[PDB]
């Protein structure tokens, strides 16, 4: 190495402030002109972002820097002049001219006064010069003053100035992702006050550019999948304006604010929806709109679109009532029936040639061989043989579940139905009228039409006096109702339950049925449950027939809210003791559907992980896990992992009774996806035995093996199981169980809907159909009383795989697009690559994939919706000769 | 553990923070939950007392021995050392995913019960064919080519080094590379420059030595090396002179000529048998192409076939050039008289011809190279 | 900015994340040892009840049976001969003469059947996976496959058709033709429809290096496949197995054609395999014995023929379906610029213009890269083709 003479830097540079104490006295021209052509040179030397290890920038603290101490400080006669060129210059090098712990001591040399316009010098530079110690600045020493000293000094009047300058400094060099790093200087500036961040940040998003508010828009969505609650409820307030004002999407607001719909306010999902009926130029964009609006993203919207000129636009709405649902009928007939779908399959059992080389109770699964296959108008005509034969001879729950199954064999379905159950309806049984108005229920599923809201159901709820044809008078009716939340039916079924009559069973259902309508307003049904739940479960001891029934209801009213009052005033209403509160832990977690709430997660162990468990509150565990099988829907491909290893390093590794008996009830909830880790982890805790527990509920574990759909090849192994299934594992419990799980494989066929996350996140109701066959296979020793007709249909929230396709005004087109994996992609360039799979193209309206994404060529630019929908209009358009 | 793999955030953004302090919770909430029952119910060490019953309940001997056939229900039948066979069981603590017929496992001594499973010990061969180390410098020592060095990249090193240009067009690289040309001038060189930059792990082996003595052994070594190359990583496979299979003959070899084609018939299916085939690259070199048999060139199998040709006069001037770069040459010599001592003389001539003068000039105990040097060198070298 | 901060949190957490797992017990190296918590159970009831209450029961052949009240002849591999009887909770019936059992250490008398031998080199066939090609990516020979799907998988799917109309399907069926031209593919297509077995096997892989060897694993072949109810062979490559019976001279290629023979008897004579079909590809079929070639081994004989004209532009369209191209080149064109040629080297041409197009810089490729990549694959890498001497099966 070489030193001296061409060693400048370190001579000039340091003798002038060496010399500057010197000359700050009887020295006035050179106290000005060494001052200014040290800023120069500096400002030059630092104007390039490549040079970061300048010889003026590091060379000057060696000596300079106690100079500095005892100029700034230690002048206490500071001029107009002089400041400029010295606070100016001495606030870009002592970022890191001190150590580590330099964050505290900003106040010295720049917090004292801003010169001027020091941007002028720090617009070349992107992250190095001063927007460095700006975030320095909102790091620490602007957080400490906004965190209960907001109204402040200088520190926070014109510093909001400096970081409006600042972020809209970083997208005018490069344009880069950068734009992303500007909301990190962003959130830290006044975390918990974003609001007003947002405001003074929109305007100037507005009139930036175009093309830079999509990505943003990505990162914003990117940054809403967890907050905390007072920043969720910001954040998510503040992104609604986004594609509007700056951008013109107008078709991606409503089906993005779901997140700001319940979380913020039902009067926000009002205005918005006003505020889409305002921007009616599209004609469009309102009917993709309005398509996924009753049971794809919400419900209950048929409310709101009664306005002066329902003609073709406003009339839409009309469409979507059931005109929509008849062209999906007709879709399924057409598209799925004409092409590979045969009437009646029904082969998955007769494939036993191979397991070579007769009690009723099996004719119960022939039931399930017949409904699943048969969905989506499978009417089948004399290939009833088997339940036209048992409806009458044994199984009375069973043949009540047949005649029901045929409501579920005809999905989506408001033509003929009731035509059909009139065949069979006319009987005068105890179990076949009832079945046969769950079916009629099941059939006009969805549809909300004026079927039979109180004529039919009604009619033979109305004779209340009857162990069946009373009971099974209010599922279906609260199915077809389930999304509706007319007051009418809520008003007619409150004295069902409110009966106080012997019907325990009745009572029960009569709960579940009324909480999956509503799950907002009506503290009525609240006090007449909870008043009935006092005057019941005090004075008594039984099994939880009751518990796992009626604070049910309560906590689908109380369903999808994070405010937590609700869950306060739940659990302060009905304190007593720990075996009336039963529902302490329900409530509580029912309006968690999904959040992030590590905090309450671990707090959910915190009260009780195992405390030996000496047969005291083995239902208090047990439910408190299931409850805590929630936050893995859709924690955003993160909490899931970390989920699943704790169950497995805790609850399955060791445990008493909630490990070892239910802890794989779980994973039914945590996806139905399908990976090879669960794939392995199920089959190791199933090929065993291990009769030492109570064998019966490792068979539920079984009855949840095959919950994914979408078949795949591994099916041959559950075959292998009725191998072991056919000496051990005897049948009288297991064989509907490994038959059912074998044929729901393949029981959605080509069309398949149980996960509940449509678009991007957005769950989409669904649970309120799905928790209640969880919560109700915690014993599967209790299927006698009616195991056969509970499951029969209580996954009758089914919406199909069927999505992509044309939807034109003549739907002439059929499909001309590609299909590749996922596509999201990291702002790490902003050309992005996201799809690793391009190697397939179809051009069919088939099964979509489910980790699949699908794009467009030709020159079709999808004006329509271009965000997601699952319904693409395909708009056409060759602007590009 | 790969517990998340989805930082791709890769900066100070706010989302990686969040998860990474969500991951600190959920593990130190985890760490609380698996400790509380050490601290709370104990009932035993359970960091030595386990492994001091495990310990005491297999014998201080323990054999080894051959599986034949296993029941899933934790029994099978093991060969001993000496070759009867049981019946015996199979514990709980032997982590039943090791166990495939032929693997070795540790018996007990008494009831001859499956205690353990035993990792193998390698093999003769491997040795015999892995290249260790990188012999010798790159494509810069090779000179004149300039035109094929970047076929071979695009076969070998692109798919390899940058897998997104295909991914974007959606192909499939080029599968096969063949080398032909006359002797002596290049082929083995670019295969070690090959060898030095790249990263697979590469197989080398000659064709003389695919012929066996006796009956059904080649298509077994064969077998054997395609075995070994799949299953280690990425790699490359290098088989020279596969002519010598085809022209000499040998009267060791059991059979007569039909082995030879039931290796060659192996050979044709190991490269495109109805078997998913993996990742595996072939290269193969000769200088008698006009023999071999056309089935096993087809496209397919081989997509690629590169000549050499012989080397130019300027391509000439290069290589002496190259030669005697570190030689302490003396002036009086000159490189164009030598170029034309022979009409169509290729790259050895040249390396044969310094090293040759180099030796001469040693005799003397010498340091400088003059002109009789190289005049008697070619002459030594050339003319027999 | 906040760098020093955020990298002390992920490696304190990490380092808190490898001692609890030390502490849950990942240390002290296996020598295949199952994890502890795993294996707990294996701590009280299984140390002294899976130990004492089983013991060895050696392995033994039984020889013949004494008539009535019943005695028993044993033998073993290296100890000696015995004569025993059975225990009281076997029946008499299931120990019929020349199957393996189970026989106690010290008193010698009977306990369990077993199986027999399946020689793991044998084992070894079962695909026990399957491919993924399918029959959509087969085109241009839409005959043959038709013709080979009516006798492989059709009789399985519905065995109800041909024993109700009284016939009974074919059993075997061969495959061939010049190299490159679809028959491996498509039993690749057939294994991964069907359902049943598939056993693989390559011709080459039946030549040993003792006397009497090939015959043995043809047997046990045959056995195994017996076991199942019905189930598929595929032989590949079988000109290496069998030309033609012509010993002269010196004994030469003989035990090559014991081994012939034994497969020829295996299919026919003497209640041949029944429920078992059989599947054969070749190369060159003008080596193969007249014996073999016989029908009732042999009932199809598919020969797969160079593309016309339609099969070319359809095998270019299936295999340049998935990749950037410009929106108006022509394939008919180039289906006429090459007469005879395989599916082999039109793939090869697709995937040569891909690399054309990356070559330089672009991302779409253009009709000169295929004018290119043909003018190059096609009419200067033909002094290396099989074609010209196959199509006269020589
Ligand atoms: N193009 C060349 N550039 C540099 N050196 C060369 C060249 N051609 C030949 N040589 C020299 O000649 C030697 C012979 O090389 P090598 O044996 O690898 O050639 P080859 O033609 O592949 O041989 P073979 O055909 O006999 O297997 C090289 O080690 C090098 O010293
Ligand atoms: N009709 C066709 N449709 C699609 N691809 C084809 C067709 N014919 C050939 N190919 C392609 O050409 C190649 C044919 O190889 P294949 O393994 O099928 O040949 P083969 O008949 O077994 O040959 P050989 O007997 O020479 O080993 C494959 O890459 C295959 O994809
Ligand atoms: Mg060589
Ligand atoms: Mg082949």
């Amino acid at each position: 190495m070489e030193e001296g003479g061409r060693d400048k830097a370190p001579v000039q540079p340091q003798q002038s402030p060496a010399a500057a104490p010197g000359g700050t006295d009887e020295k006035p021209s050179g106290k000005e002109r060494r001052d200014a052509g040290d800023k120069d040179k500096e400002q030059e030397l630092s104007e390039e972002d490549k040079q970061l290890q300048d010889e003026l920038e590091m060379l000057v603290e060696r000596l300079g820097e106690k100079d500095t101490s005892l100029y700034r400080p230690a002048l206490e006669e500071l001029r107009r002049q002089i400041r400029s060129s010295t606070t100016s210059m001495t606030s870009v090098p002592k970022p890191l001219k001190f150590l580590r712990p330099h964050y505290g001591k900003l106040k010295e040399i720049y917090e004292n006064m801003a010169p001027g316009e020091n941007k002028r010098f720090a617009a070349d530079i992107i992250s190095v010069l001063a927007m460095t110690m700006s975030g320095e600045r909102e790091c620490l020493k602007y957080r400490l003053v906004g965190s209960q000293e907001e109204l402040a000094s200088w520190g926070h009047e014109y510093v909001r100035h400096l970081a409006g300058e600042v972020a809209k400094e970083w997208q005018e060099l490069d344009d880069a992702e950068k734009v992303q790093r500007e909301p990190l200087l962003t959130l830290v500036k006044e975390i918990v006050p974003y609001n007003m961040a947002h405001n003074a940040e929109h305007e100037a998003c507005d009139l930036l550019m175009e093309i830079e508010q999509v990505d943003m828009l990505e990162k914003d969505i990117d940054e809403n999948a967890y907050a905390k609650v007072c920043l969720y409820l910001t954040s998510c307030v503040n992104y609604v304006p986004e594609p509007e004002n700056s951008a013109l999407l107008r078709c991606a607001l409503g089906v993005f604010r779901k997140f700001s719909r319940f979380p913020e306010a039902l009067r926000l999902a009002l205005m918005l929806n006003d505020m889409e009926l305002v921007e009616d130029i599209f004609t469009s964009c309102k009917d993709v709109v309005v398509q996924k609006q009753m049971a794809f993203m919400l419900g209950r919207h048929g409310v709101f679109l009664e306005l002066s000129e329902d003609v073709e636009e406003y009339e839409d709405l009309t469409e979507i009532m059931s005109n929509v649902q008849l062209n999906s009928n007709f879709l399924a007939l057409a598209r799925e029936l004409d092409i590979m779908e045969p009437k009646v399959p029904d082969d998955i059992y007769k494939t036993h040639l191979e397991n070579n080389r007769d009690s009723a109770r099996m004719n119960l699964a022939s039931s399930f061989v017949n409904g699943f296959v048969n969905a989506a108008f499978g009417q089948d005509k004399l290939l009833t043989d088997d339940g036209n034969k048992w409806l009458y001879k044994n199984k009375d729950h069973g043949m009540l579940s047949a005649a029901a199954s045929l409501g579920m064999i005809l999905l989506w379905d408001v033509d003929g139905g009731l035509t059909q159950i009139d065949k069979y309806l006319y009987s005068s049984e105890d179990y076949i009228k009832s079945g046969a108005l769950l079916a009629c229920g099941i059939v006009n599923s969805g549809v909300r039409n004026e079927c039979d809201p109180a004529l039919a159901l009604l009619s033979d709820y109305v004779l209340h006096n009857s162990n069946t044809m009373r009971l099974g008078s209010i599922f279906g009716l609260g199915l077809a109702y389930a999304g509706s939340n007319r007051e009418d039916v809520l008003t007619l079924l409150l004295p069902v339950m409110g009966d106080s009559k012997s019907s325990m069973e009745v009572a029960g259902v009569t709960a579940l049925a009324c909480g999956m309508i509503a799950v907002g307003s009506c503290n009525g049904d609240v006090t007449s449950t909870i008043l009935q739940t006092i005057m019941e479960k005090s004075e008594t001891e039984l099994k939880d027939t009751y518990a796992r029934w009626l604070p049910l209801g309560l906590g689908l009213n109380h369903l999808g809210k994070g405010e937590a009052i609700e869950a306060i005033l739940a659990a302060l209403e009905v304190v007593s003791e720990p075996f009336r509160s039963f529902a302490n832990t329900l409530v509580d977690v029912c309006a968690y559907a999904g959040s992030g709430n590590v905090l309450k997660v671990q707090q959910l162990l915190h009260i009780c992980s195992e405390h030996f468990d000496s047969k005291e509150k083995e239902e208090d565990k047990d439910k408190k896990e299931k409850k805590d099988k929630d936050k893995k829907e859709a924690p955003a491909d993160m909490g899931a992992h970390q989920g699943v290893a704790v169950l497995g390093i805790a609850l399955i590794a060791m445990g008493e009774e909630i490990g070892a008996e239910m802890a794989l009830r779980t994973f039914g909830h945590l996806l139905r996806y399908g990976e090879p880790t669960l794939r392995r982890a199920v089959p190791l805790a199933l090929a065993l035995i291990s009769v030492s527990n109570p064998r019966l509920n490792i068979l539920d574990t079984l009855s949840k093996f095959s919950h994914d759909a979408d078949p795949e090849v591994s099916y041959n192994s559950i075959f292998a199981m009725g191998m072991v299934g056919s000496g051990t594992n005897n049948a009288r419990l297991a064989a509907m169980l490994r038959q059912l799980a074998q044929y729901h494989a393949k029981d959605p066929n080509n069309l398949f809907m149980v996960r509940l996350a449509q678009g991007l996140t957005h769950l989409g109701k669904g649970t309120l159909t799905l928790c209640p066959y969880h919560s109700d296979r915690q014993l599967m020793s209790q299927v006698a009383v009616a195991g056969l007709l509970t499951v029969l249909v209580s996954f009758l929230d089914v919406r199909n795989i069927i999505l992509g396709k044309s939807h034109y005004v003549l739907y002439g087109l059929v499909a001309a697009m590609q299909p590749r994996m996922l596509v999201t992609f990291d702002e790490e360039l902003r050309p992005l690559p996201v799809s690793v799979r391009v190697g397939q193209a179809v051009d069919v309206v088939g099964q979509a994939g489910k980790p699949k994404t699908i794009t467009g060529f030709q020159t079709h630019t999808t004006p329509v919706l271009l965000a997601h929908g699952e319904r693409a209009e395909l708009a056409t358009e060759e602007f590009l000769p | 553990a790969s517990k998340l793999p989805l930082v791709t955030p890769h900066t100070q953004c706010r989302l990686k923070l969040l998860k990474l302090e969500r991951i600190k919770d959920y593990l130190l909430m985890e760490e609380e939950f698996i400790r509380n029952q050490e601290q709370m119910k104990p009932l035993e060490e359970k960091q030595e007392e386990e492994r001091s019953k495990v310990d005491d309940l297999r014998g201080t001997p323990m054999s080894v021995g051959t599986l034949e056939e296993i029941i899933d229900d934790n029994h099978a039948i093991v060969s001993t050392s000496v070759g009867s066979e049981h019946y015996v069981s199979i514990l709980s603590f032997v982590d039943k995913d090791l166990l495939e017929p032929g693997c070795s496992v540790l018996l007990n001594h008494k009831v001859h019960a499956v205690i353990g499973v035993l990792m193998d010990d390698t093999d003769p061969l491997v040795t015999v064919m892995k290249v260790e180390k990188a012999p010798q410098e790159t494509y810069a020592d090779i000179g004149g080519l300039d035109n094929q060095i970047q076929e071979i990249k695009e076969s070998v090193e692109l798919p390899l080094t940058h897998p997104e240009y295909y991914e974007e067009m959606g192909i499939k690289p080029p599968k096969g590379v063949i080398l032909y040309g006359p002797p002596g001038t290049g082929k083995t060189l670019l295969a070690k420059a090959v060898a030095n930059q790249t990263s697979a792990t590469f197989l080398r082996v000659v064709g003389s030595e695919l012929i066996q003595k006796y009956l059904g052994d080649g298509p077994k070594l064969v077998r054997e090396l395609f075995r070994v190359a799949e299953e280690h990583a990425p790699s490359i496979v290098f088989i020279d002179e596969i002519d010598a299979i085809g022209t000499k003959r040998y009267d060791s070899n059991s059979g007569g000529e039909r082995e030879i084609q039931r290796t060659m018939l192996e050979l044709l299916n190991q490269l495109d048998g109805f078997d998913s085939r993996g990742d595996v690259k072939v290269i193969m070199a000769t200088n008698r192409i006009e023999t071999l048999d056309p089935a096993l060139i087809r496209p397919g199998r081989i997509d690629r076939k590169i000549e050499f040709p012989l080397p130019d006069e300027k391509t000439k001037k290069r290589i002496f050039q190259i030669h005697t770069s570190r030689m302490t040459l003396a002036d009086d010599v000159t490189l164009d008289d030598l170029i034309m001592a022979k009409d169509d003389l290729s790259g050895a001539d040249i390396k044969a011809i310094c090293t040759e003068a180099g030796l001469m000039a040693l005799r003397e105990r010498r340091m400088k190279v003059t002109n009789e040097d190289f005049k008697k060198s070619k002459e030594n070298v050339l003319y027999k | 900015t906040y760098s020093r901060q955020i990298k002390q949190v992920e490696d304190d957490i990490q380092q808190l994340l490898k001692k609890i797992n030390e502490l849950t017990g990942i240390k002290e190296s296996d020598t295949g040892l199952a994890p502890p918590a795993l294996w707990d159970l294996a701590a009280d009831k299984q140390t002294l009840q899976s130990e004492q209450p089983l013991q060895v029961a050696r392995c033994t052949k039984i020889i013949n049976a004494d008539s009535e009240d019943p005695k028993y002849i044993i033998n073993v591999k290296q100890f000696a001969k015995f004569v025993v009887d059975l225990s009281d909770q076997v029946a008499p019936t299931d120990i019929e003469e020349g199957m393996r059992v189970g026989v106690d250490r010290n008193k010698y008398q009977i306990h369990i059947p077993l199986p027999p031998k399946i020689d793991p080199t044998v084992t070894m066939m079962q695909v026990e996976e399957k491919p993924d090609v399918t029959y959509s990516d087969v085109g241009g020979c839409k005959e043959q496959i038709e013709k080979l799907r009516e006798v492989v998988e059709t009789p399985l799917l519905h065995p109800e058709r041909f024993v109700n109309l009284g016939i009974e399907p074919p059993k075997g069926v061969l495959l061939f033709g010049p190299p490159g031209t679809g028959k491996t593919l498509c039993a690749r297509a057939v294994a991964n429809r069907t359902d049943a077995c598939f056993i693989r096997v390559i011709g080459s892989e039946l030549v040993q290096k003792y006397v009497g060897e090939g015959a043995r694993m043809v047997r046990e072949l045959f056995e195994m496949a017996r076991t199942k109810k019905a189930c598929l062979i595929f032989f590949d490559e079988i000109d290496a197995i069998g030309g033609a019976r012509f010993d002269d001279g010196a004994g030469g290629d003989n035990e090559v054609q014991r081994t012939m023979l034994e497969l020829i008897n295996q299919l026919d004579g003497f209640d041949p395999r029944g429920n078992i079909k059989v599947l054969m590809a070749t190369n060159r079929p003008d080596t193969l014995d007249p014996a073999l070639m016989r029908p009732g081994r042999l009932d199809r004989k598919i020969e797969f023929s160079l593309p016309d004209l339609e099969g070319r532009t359809h095998i270019f369209k299936i295999h340049a379906r998935s990749m950037s191209v410009e929106r108006d080149i022509r394939f008919e064109l180039l289906a006429r610029l090459c007469p005879n040629s395989t599916g082999a080297e039109i793939r090869s041409v697709c995937t040569e213009a891909g690399m054309f197009a990356i070559r330089a810089r672009r991302k779409i490729a253009t009709e000169k890269d295929f004018l290119e990549a043909v003018n190059k694959v096609i009419k200067s890498y033909a002094k290396f083709s099989a074609t010209p001497r196959y199509m006269t099966y020589n």
